[PDB]
């Protein structure tokens, strides 16, 4: 029971919803190339799903989705990816996992946390009991951004100054690595199998010269260039941070909220690193 | 046996009000005066002016600010209906304009500041005195200024205009004189705008005695500019008397004026519309309700032009409301907007709605 | 202290008030400017009245009446509970073309490099009103900004039809 979590405890959801926000819903019915595209259009990383004869939200299309689709029935460069181009979302929802996780404002951001690690997810929906409307996605970002504004302003605790290493905060076993000759095919796939957000791509050389995301993913969409995944992971990046093992928990928290990026690779010596520490990683260990 | 409200002793008539009799009260003991508004129940319950009179006890009762006519308490009587108010020795700021001068630059920023100030924090509270005139300015002993009639005040509503065209044909706004439905503050600051006029000026910036040929004034937007006015106090007239709403000076524009700012006292201050059919608006209300009916919808009709419709949920069984109102866009179009009633939870109330909206939408005109 | 005002819309040099409340005594009533006044406080009940208007007795027509068995004919008052809260008070008195539309219901907060989640403090005139998108490949865009507390959140549903 740290200071954090006495914090986390006692702060409301509603108070990190923004003054004025953007929410996209779609409804079930809704093609699917239509729903990812609206994402891109938009600029919302996420969406929340309505079914109009359930008359509920029954869950969220993220990234995820378009990676799980855009592995699932890529048949090559010469043929179009038919069942993405000509699918519902809730037939592809019936595709894969064959409930909606979500929070009340009212509810603490203790709740909230636990949540997002207990249920294995990034995004949770803030729904007023009242109403029955979602009001604002809840991100680990968001989260650690506010519980940053704390621990800037109030007196540092000993385990804040001990390094990474000695915490042993993230995974630094069996990290799934790209290679620069890697294809987004490929890239996709370790996504699916290994459950993971990012993979560093490393050069012929060794050093790690970039990092494939999930975010990357949406620019196929975007650039409306997903119909081939035969190209390298380094051509895919085209068209576009570490930390060391011996660093303090605070350096490295301010470098995760300063950069605003999700992760850190954590780099041994050399270039090539010995794991990554991640935004969940540092929340989990602070409630 | 002289007339008295508790240890108030009543004495001289200071006017006649929106509503009820202004009269004085000393007290017995402390001496100490106030003003009192005698809304006699026998004319109130006359009409149906009893919600008019319901909104400025109702809006005034929370208000506390230094450039308002504070209300001191509201009591209730068989006979009529009191209101205590605090009284102030200078009266009239038009009575001063008048007897003195036009107010110097430094006076008449002075009191603005002061009006504005008191303006602002009513509209801060979503209360909008309509009918802001040097009449109902009062000043005190040390002439600072007061806001005084909130019998034409009304309550500003989320996703709601207001129609009630009021107050004195010179300080009332174009969209108000000419019947237009407008959002409350730029009704304001228009007002607020002529104030300012009469302060530098000592007379109106629009006026005529044939009240017709006045409208036309006010609705030309076009007004004198004495020599002696100093150039940014035009362009900060200029701002506030804009006859187009949509260009009119904001307060937060004003704050941001340089005369305005100059000696300023801190204690004062801290994709497109519904469906548009060029119909005929008989035969667009028709082909609505027999696509509300188609809907299975039920309604009821409040204007001619304004629906109330409900739906039962087939799932959730609840209900789910929407106002309907026609609008004319063009001199040859019209426009019908949908807003959400929200009702006083297994099924999101924001997404009920709008398929509510697309299911109307799915067969109306353009 | 909840005084009930007596008043004579009528003329007279000298007027007085004979009530069961002050025992049939003649009260003065002080000239207003349009009529003759005085103010009582009287408590939750019955109360018979009458005046003494220029050295004769009558009661105002204009008042309720009463006739008694003996031929007296006096004005009446019921001060009821309701006669003193304010809002109780209030209810118990109530007993062409289409307009042109607002220059404020155009300007759309979802048309005008920070968040692309991020929009401005919407005027509280657009609140629950619908804004949809042109019909696209068969799907239909609906916005509609509503307020949460001091929160405002604009709602986009992505709806085929
Ligand atoms: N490249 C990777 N290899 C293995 N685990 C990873 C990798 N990237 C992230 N993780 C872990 O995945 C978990 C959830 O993080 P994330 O999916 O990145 O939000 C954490 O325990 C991370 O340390
Ligand atoms: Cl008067
Ligand atoms: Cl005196
Ligand atoms: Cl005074």
């Amino acid at each position: 029971s740290s200071v954090y979590t006495t914090f986390m405890k006692s702060h409301r959801c509603y108070d990190l919803i923004p003054t004025s926000s953007k929410l996209v819903v779609f409804d079930t019915s809704l093609q699917v190339k239509k729903a990812f595209f609206a994402l891109v259009t938009n600029g919302v990383r996420a969406a929340p799903l309505w079914d109009s004869k359930k008359q509920s939200f029954v869950g969220m299309l993220t990234i995820t989705d378009f990676i799980n689709i855009l592995h699932r029935y890529y048949k090559s460069a010469l043929v179009q990816i038919y069942e993405l181009e000509e699918h519902k979302i809730e037939t592809w929802r019936e595709v894969y996992l064959q409930p909606l996780v979500c929070i009340s404002p009212n509810a603490s951001l203790f709740d909230a946390v636990s949540s997002l690690i207990r249920n294995k997810i990034h995004r949770l929906p803030v729904i007023d009991p009242e109403s029955g409307n979602t009001l604002y996605i809840l991100t680990h970002k968001r989260i650690l951004k506010f519980l940053k504004l704390f621990i800037t302003e109030f007196p540092k605790p000993e385990f804040m100054s001990k390094s990474l290493e000695e915490l042993q905060i993230g995974t630094y076993a069996n990290i799934a690595m790209v290679r620069t000759t890697t294809p987004v095919y490929v890239a996709l796939g370790i996504f699916v199998q290994h459950r993971v957000s990012a993979l560093p791509v490393v050069d012929e050389k060794g050093r790690v010269v970039d990092i494939y995301s999930k975010f990357d993913v949406i620019n196929l969409a975007a650039e409306k260039t997903y119909n081939n995944l035969d190209v390298s992971v380094t051509k895919a990046l085209q068209h576009r941070l570490k930390c060391y093992l011996h660093e303090t928990l605070e350096a490295i928290i301010n470098r995760l909220v300063e950069a605003e990026v999700h992760r850190l690779v954590v780099v041994d010596e050399h270039d090539v690193v010995k794991g990554i520490v991640s935004l969940s990683d540092i929340l989990q260990a602070l409630v | 046996g002289r007339v008295k409200i508790g240890h108030y002793i009543l004495g001289d008539t200071l006017g006649v009000g929106t509503f009820g009799k202004v009269k004085v009260g000393k007290h017995e003991l402390t001496g100490h005066k106030v003003a009192v508004k005698i809304l006699n129940r026998q004319k109130i319950r006359s009409l149906d002016v009893v919600g008019k009179i319901r909104r400025e006890i109702q809006n005034l009762k929370l208000f506390r600010h230094p450039h308002i006519i504070k209300l001191y308490q509201v009591i209730s009587t068989p006979s009529d209906i009191f209101m205590v108010m605090e009284y102030v020795s200078g009266g009239e700021l038009f009575d001063y304009i008048c007897k003195n001068g036009r107010l110097d630059e430094k006076e008449s920023r002075r009191l603005f500041q002061q009006i504005l100030s008191g303006v602002d924090y009513c509209h801060r509270h979503m209360v909008v005195h309509r009918d802001l005139k040097p009449e109902n300015v009062l000043l005190d002993a040390h002439m600072n200024a007061k806001i005084a009639d909130f019998g034409l005040s009304n309550m500003m509503s989320d996703g709601e205009f207001l129609r009630t065209s009021c107050g004195s044909p010179n300080y009332a706004a174009p969209e108000v004189i000419s019947g237009r439905l407008y959002a409350g503050p730029e009704v304001d600051i228009w007002s607020s705008g002529v104030i300012l006029y009469a302060l530098l000026c000592g007379t109106l910036p629009f006026d005529d005695d044939h009240v017709p040929t006045l409208f036309k004034k006010i609705c030309d937007g076009i007004f004198y500019t004495p020599q002696y006015l100093n150039p940014s106090v035009i362009s900060l007239l200029k701002h506030m008397l804009q006859v187009d709403p949509m260009k009119r000076a904001t307060i937060k524009d004003i704050r941001e004026h340089e005369w305005f700012k100059q000696d300023l006292p801190k204690y004062l201050f801290p994709w497109h519309l519904g469906i548009r059919s060029q119909s005929r608006p008989n035969d667009i209300m028709a082909e609505v309700c027999r696509a509300i009916k188609q809907l299975d919808y039920e309604w009821k009709v409040v204007n001619p032009y304004y629906l109330r419709v409900r739906r039962k949920n087939p799932v959730t069984s609840t209900f789910s409301k929407m106002s309907l109102q026609l609008y004319q866009v063009d001199s040859r179009t019209y426009l019908l907007d949908f807003r959400s009633i929200d009702d006083e939870r297994p099924g999101s109330h924001t997404i009920e709605f709008f398929e509510m909206c697309a299911n109307l939408i799915k067969i109306l005109a353009q | 202290a909840r005084p009930t005002v007596f008043r004579w819309t009528g003329g007279g040099k000298e007027v007085y008030l004979s009530g069961s409340f002050n025992n049939w005594s003649k009260l003065p009533l002080t000239r207003d400017q349009n009529n003759f006044v005085a103010i009582l406080d009287l408590p939750e009940g019955e109360h018979q009245y009458k005046f003494f208007v220029d050295g004769q007795w009558t009661h105002d027509p204009s008042e309720p009446i009463v006739t008694s068995q003996l031929g007296t004919v006096n004005n009446i008052i019921q001060v009821k509970k309701t006669d003193f809260e304010v809002f109780d008070a209030l209810m118990v008195d109530s007993q062409k073309a289409p307009p042109i539309l607002p220059p404020h219901l155009l300007q759309v907060i979802l048309n005008k490099s920070c968040d692309p989640a991020l929009l401005p403090e919407p005027n509280h005139v657009m609140l629950n009103h619908l804004y949809a998108l042109s019909i696209k490949d068969g799907v239909m865009v609906l916005s509609a900004t509503h307020r949460y507390k001091k929160k405002y959140v604009t709602t986009l549903l992505y709806k085929p039809i």
